[PDB]
RNA sequence: GGAUACUGC
DNA sequence: TCACGCAGTATCCTGT
């Protein structure tokens, strides 16, 4: 009877089926002995709201402070009496509790007795401002039901839930193998202390082609990978999928080249065959249902493919839309909205994961393009089928054969790159961690995570947590550099967490700063307990060290070395969004006072070690927020070490949890401007030897609007100036190099890859005023004008600078890639690169060294050293 | 023509307007934008040249507490601009009093505009009174200022400041201005 | 004055 | 229905 079942994903409809939550998940049969899907149906979330007594009886606040003393009855009988029959509430229960607050409505005492109200999600909804004669606040009037749901069942993330006394179902609710009703919320419990179950995945790729006449995209052909026990706490498996399935459809115009019969024959029999996309699109809409995948992975499966999906679906009608999703649907959500929400609706009860968002959480890259992603990540080259050709592929059985299975291998190197980063098991341990949805975590975003973390903190303290929403202050300090070279080593002392750990030390929380509804708050005492925030930050922190303790082990793989590193970035980022949520103008925990103060004791904890420092007669040339850079001004490691231990050790003499620690030496130093500089980090393998590791922060060498030509000559130039040889030789090596890239733009030997500028869209290429003045909206408009996939914001265009006799400005003659190679009357605008890409990054790279000047460098260049 | 000379020519043939930038920019070395467009067009109007006006700019900002190489990052491609050298490339004429009157509003720290326009009346005979205009001649342009034809008021100014009883021109431009006491002084 | 980029923490 | 904070460097434009 008692169903113990691992939940995944839960789907609620605020409008139609009101207090109804639908978590999907896998049950264990014994039958088939395996996992199957199962879809609950948790009923009557009753609606909670709070009620806060009054100090004195106010007539309707009309003759102000009457005198009466109020109690809990009062307050009942009030909301009995007027409240009731006028908002049209019929039966409801009410208690009284004891409950805490802090947070940002004024004259809400710390710890008050509210009247707790609970009452069906059927009847209307009370007013947020709702004010009688007895209470002066009403809380929880616009909760969710999953929200409710997942607090009052301390539920955090997918986990194992049994369920007492299941109830069958009177008709089919979902498209699940398994089905169980619960009549309460109670019945639900979960279980600890058991491990994941395996989930299928489903990895598909499309290719389709734009009718121009509807301007409607057409899909043409779908390939999927599948398998069926990936696991959620392992590593991939070798091979990341099991079985295979691909559908091919004839366009509405062309035939196949009367011999696709006998290709698909001596091919393979996983090849389906259809005439009409209709056909195509129930066939694999019958293929979804069958598999019942849990994990949906694609690349732009939340822009591009599931819309254009929907788009087909509802225009040749196909039956049975539903099963795209695992909830049964009779009307379908409505096309549009921001990011994919419409999408996930459609493919509700199933999690998606688009490698596009998830790649842009974990990694960084010039580009997320598809192509750009397998190189840097699989370090493999991906073919790229033209979008003309496609259509044109249908004059012969190879080149047909040959698209299918582009698309095939476009599946293959998504599966690749998702098993690669770990996208899932990492989302699992981060939704675990803050108590989100699944399907949340991985459509991107910081603010959920830290609401959810916050929520589950207050609610299990005790705590009414506030309603969901219906240069703002000075920040780190970073000091004046003394820009320059320095051949010898220097010492870069970094904080540990700096944030979190003054956030734990000085007890910055909710309930400890005294706020008033813009002035830096004072300190709390050091005479109260720890707070809710500063415990949650702690839990982790200590996650975040523990993960780099299993970094240090020794003789460790590589590739899960990195897959630790990753993880480590990751929890990072969760605590220091655990702190900038409090400064996020939308956020349900605005607290911009306490944030203030975090950054204020952050200055002032630098302030005073530089003064340290100072006092111990050493010299300070940098640091950022959490750093200093100190000018060892010796050439003895080991000294050099002793030197750290000893200042760190009297840094740390004045704190409790904050810890300082050397986060590199350099040997050698390019300090050129504030927070961009180079160094040779020096690893120290043992018996005194050490190798040097070539690092950069934040020159244009290691920016992507600059062409990659100029970023190598300034890698090159960098090389030289950090090594050990004599600077004459350095110089005349520079100069050698400089005249080299010179010829190599004169003759154009040079590959027209790397005269690319990559760049990327902040809104829509519409939406920018200034369509001829900005180059990189110029490309992308030319794109949306072809007849390919349309750019969008946060898709990054690459584009050259080109001439054409127009006689117009650089930025009015930007021009794709392929534009170039076709056009015969465009050609690479030699003089632009040679004189705004490789002389600026070069010259602001050669300024503190001695012998290098801009003229200079413009000569070796062969432009004309006179404007210059 | 020589930069030193500007401040000569301040004296006399400048139009209010270009008085007060002018004033403001000496007493501080800086000019909000409004006053940087303003002054940069009606210099390069007098006919301060492309390096005139650079060196001009670079001397009288270096003074303010900058750094030497910001001005050649920040206030050259300026500077170029209204010379017509980048961007369209295009030789933007000089602000016209219409243009004037009817541009950018100013604000407190601004000091572009038409003062007759806006300058308070208290504050415009404060001003008259400061330039040793007669009485009746201050009176006289506030009465003018008091009907909205400010463009009348710049010319009783021109009358009264030249010693001519009649100006003689429809003062429709600040260069004209500029132009006009040139032609009665040299 | 404004607009467009993306580094640092 | 959405969306972490702030400090800092680099490039480019201002007609009807
Ligand atoms: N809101 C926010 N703050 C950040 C972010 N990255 C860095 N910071 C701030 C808060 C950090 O405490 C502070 C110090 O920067 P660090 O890179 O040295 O990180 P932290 O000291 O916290 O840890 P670590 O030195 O890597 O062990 O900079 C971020 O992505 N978001
Ligand atoms: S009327 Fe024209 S020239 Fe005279 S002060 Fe006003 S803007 Fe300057
Ligand atoms: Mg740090
Ligand atoms: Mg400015």
């Amino acid at each position: 009877q008692v169903f113990r079942f691992y939940w995944l994903d839960a789907y609620e409809d605020q409008y139609s089926q009101p207090g109804v939550v639908y978590l999907f998940g896998k049950v264990w049969i014994e039958s088939a002995d395996a996992y199957v899907s199962c879809c609950v149906s948790v009923k009557n979330i009753e609606r909670t709201v709070y009620l806060l007594p009054r100090e004195n009886r106010v007539q309707l606040s009309t003759g102000k402070d009457t005198g009466a003393p109020v109690s809990m009855m009062h307050v009942y009988q009030e909301f009995n009496e007027a409240v009731a029959e006028k908002y049209k509430i019929m039966k409801f229960k009410s208690k009284k509790v004891d409950k805490d607050y802090a947070f940002e409505i004024p004259d809400v005492p710390a710890s008050s007795e509210y009247l707790e109200v609970r009452y069906s999600a059927d009847s209307p909804q009370l007013p947020q401002d709702l004010k009688g004669e007895t209470f002066s606040h009403v809380f929880g009037t616009n909760t969710s039901s999953l929200e409710l749901f997942l607090l009052s069942r301390k539920i955090k993330g997918p986990s194992w839930l049994e369920i007492k006394s299941p109830q069958l179902s009177s008709q089919p609710m979902s498209w699940c193998k398994v089905e169980a009703v619960v009549t309460r919320p109670d019945q639900v419990s979960v279980v600890k202390d058991l491990a994941p179950p395996p989930v299928v995945v489903l990895s598909l790729s499309m290719k389709t082609v734009q009718n121009a006449k509807t301007h409607q995209n057409e899909i043409v052909a779908i390939a999927a990978l599948v398998h069926h026990t990936f696991p959620l706490d392992k590593a991939p498996p070798q091979p990341p999928f099991q079985t295979h399935f691909c559908v091919l459809s004839k366009l509405n115009d062309c035939i196949f080249p009367y011999d696709y019969n006998e290709a698909v024959k001596q091919k393979n029999a996983n090849i389906e065959i259809a005439l009409t996309e209709r056909t195509l699109l129930g066939f694999f809409l019958a293929k979804i249902h069958k598999i019942d995948p849990d994990v949906i992975v694609g690349h732009d499966i939340y822009g591009f493919d599931l819309e254009v999906l929907l788009q087909r679906i509802n225009s040749c009608k196909v039956p049975f839309w539903s099963k795209i999703g695992r909830l049964r649907r009779s009307v379908m959500p409505k096309l549009g909205g921001r990011s994919g929400f419409a999408e996930r609706n459609a493919a509700c009860g199933r999690i998606i994961c688009d490698i596009e968002i998830s790649a842009k959480e974990l990694i960084r890259c010039k580009s997320y393009h598809l192509s750009e992603l397998v190189h840097q990540i699989l370090k493999a080259e991906r073919v790229v089928i033209p979008p003309e050709n496609i259509r044109n592929a249908y004059n012969d059985s190879v080149h047909l054969l040959y698209m299918l299975e582009n698309t095939w291998i476009d599946a293959k190197f998504i599966l690749q790159i998702m098993c690669e980063l770990n996208v899932l098991p990492l989302a699992l341990q981060i939704t675990n961690i803050a108590g989100n949805v699944m399907s949340r975590t991985l459509m991107g975003g910081r603010s959920e995570r830290n609401e959810y973390l916050l929520l589950h903190a207050f609610t299990e303290n005790n705590f009414i947590v506030p309603d969901k929403p219906v240069a703002a202050y000075a920040g780190g300090l970073v000091l004046e550099p003394k820009v320059g070279f320095y051949d010898k080593f220097i010492l870069l002392l970094d904080f540990n967490s700096l944030y979190p750990s003054i956030i734990q030390e000085y007890n910055i929380c909710f309930t400890t700063v005294h706020r008033e509804a813009d002035e830096i708050p004072e300190l709390p005492h050091s005479d109260l307990e720890m707070g809710i925030l500063p415990r949650e930050i702690r839990k982790l922190v200590e996650r975040r060290r523990h993960v780099k303790q299993l970094m240090k082990q020794p003789d460790l793989n590589p590739d899960l070395y990195l897959q630790y590193d990753i993880r480590q970035k990751a929890l990072k980022l969760t605590a220091n969004s655990m702190y900038g949520c409090l400064g996020f103008s939308y956020s349900r925990f605005y607290a911009k006072p306490l944030a203030a103060l975090v950054t204020h004791q952050g200055r002032e904890i630098l302030l005073h070690t530089k003064e340290m420092v100072q006092k111990m007669n050493l010299e300070v040339i940098y640091g950022d927020t959490d750093s200093i850079m100190i000018n060892t001004n010796c050439n003895n490691l080991e000294e050099v070490f002793k030197l750290g231990n000893r200042v760190k050790s009297e840094i740390n003499k004045s704190y409790k949890l904050l810890e300082i620690d050397i986060d590199g030496i350099f040997k050698s130093l390019l300090l050129l401007k504030k927070k961009k500089y180079a160094a040779l980090t020096v690893e120290p393998t043992g018996d005194g030897k050490y190798v040097t590791k070539q690092e950069l922060k934040g020159l244009d060498i290691v920016r992507r609007d600059w062409c990659e030509l100029a970023k190598q000559a300034g890698n090159y130039v960098i090389s030289q100036i950090l090594s050990d040889q004599p600077r004459d030789s350095i110089v005349e090596n520079i100069q050698k190099k400089l005249t080299e890239i010179g010829e190599n733009v004169t003759n154009g030997t040079v590959p027209i890859t790397q005269y690319e500028i990559n760049k990327a869209l902040t809104k829509d290429p519409q939406d920018y005023p200034d369509k001829k003045s900005l180059p990189h909206v110029h490309v992308a408009l030319w794109i949306n004008s072809q007849g390919g996939r349309k750019v969008k914001a946060g898709d990054t265009i690459s584009y050259v600078i080109c001439q054409d006799g127009s006689n117009l400005s650089a930025s009015q003659r930007a021009y794709a890639q392929e534009q170039l190679q076709k056009q015969e009357n465009l050609s690479i605008d030699t003089q632009y690169y040679l004189s705004q890409q490789v002389h600026p990054v070069v010259a602001r790279i050669c300024e503190p060294i001695d012998g290098i000047d801009s003229a200079l460098i413009a000569m070796w260049l062969g432009l004309d050293p006179s404007q210059f | 023509i020589s930069l030193e000379q500007i401040d000569g020519f301040a004296a006399k043939s400048f139009p209010l307007c270009m008085r007060q930038l002018h004033k403001s920019l000496r007493e501080n070395h800086h000019l909000r934008h409004g006053g940087r467009m303003q002054y940069g067009l009606f210099l390069k109007g007098i006919g301060l040249t492309l390096e005139q006006a650079l060196q001009f700019w670079r001397l009288e900002f270096t003074k303010g507490k900058v750094d030497s190489e910001k001005f050649d990052k920040v206030y050259a491609y300026s500077i170029r601009h209204n010379y017509g050298k980048e961007g369209k490339r295009t030789d933007y004429t000089p602000y016209s009093c219409m243009k004037v009157i009817l541009s950018n509003p100013p604000s407190q720290g601004d000091y572009h505009g038409c003062p007759f326009r806006h300058s308070d009346p208290e504050l415009l005979k404060q001003k008259l009174q400061s330039f040793k205009v007669p009485s009746s001649g201050i009176n006289q342009i506030l009465e003018l200022v008091k009907g909205m034809h400010y463009q009348l008021a710049c010319q009783k100014y021109f009358e009264l400041t030249h010693s001519v009883d009649d100006c003689g021109f429809s003062l429709n431009h600040p260069n004209q201005y500029f132009a006009e006491s040139q032609k009665l002084l040299t």
